[PDB]
């Protein structure tokens, strides 16, 4: 109950806000770019095609 | 090269301001429990007033 | 004979304050076990863990 | 844990670890010297008290 020395719960926390970060800066490079596809990393073969 | 070096220098706010959280909680108990660890001797001295 | 209540009575004054500081000691240092006299078996995995 | 070996050895092999991919970097290296030489201390010194 008192845990002690560790907030497991906001540590549990942390990881959803990585995981919208990443989403969100992903979006906002999609949308300034103006491409799907700003590195081989998005899309390899459509890259390549 | 400034993303790979950002990942090596800066910090993460809600790391910190957690560590930080638990550091402060952690004072302020060890604190008090340090008060009434300094009380205990005079409680044996209650049995020798 | 006279000594027997205050002998019992220290046994357990000692006890309860010896326990008392080691609860301390689990307070204040913020966990359940500081030596493997205690509890080995969670030393060696905490180590493990390490 | 402090009081005990295995907090460096542990970070000895870390900063083994990061030779394997900066082969090429002299400061890695140092580190590398320093983690030795401070785990000499310790064995040395539980040696020592024994």
């Amino acid at each position: 109950a008192q845990v002690i020395n560790t907030n497991s719960l906001s540590l549990l926390t942390q990881n959803n806000l990585n995981k919208s970060q990443s989403a969100l800066g992903t979006a906002i490079e999609r949308l300034s770019s103006g491409l799907r596809i700003n590195s081989a990393k998005d899309d390899a073969a459509g890259q390549a095609i | 090269l400034t993303s790979a070096r950002s990942r090596i220098e800066d910090s993460d706010y809600a790391t910190e301001v957690s560590n930080m959280s638990r550091a402060q909680i952690l004072q302020q108990a060890g604190t008090s429990v340090l008060a009434q660890a300094n009380q205990v001797p005079q409680n044996v001295l209650s049995l020798l007033r | 004979s006279t000594q027997m209540m205050y002998e019992q009575n220290m046994s357990g004054i000692t006890n309860s304050q010896a326990e008392w500081m080691k609860l301390g000691e689990q307070m204040s240092t913020g966990k359940r076990v500081t030596n493997p006299s205690d509890d080995p078996i969670a030393a060696s995995q905490a180590v493990v863990l390490s | 844990k402090s009081s005990s070996l295995s907090g460096s050895l542990q970070s000895f092999f870390t900063s083994l670890q990061t030779l394997v991919s900066n082969a090429e970097d002299p400061a890695a290296r140092q580190a590398l010297i320093g983690k030795a030489e401070g785990l000499v201390n310790q064995f040395k010194t539980t040696d020592q008290y024994l």
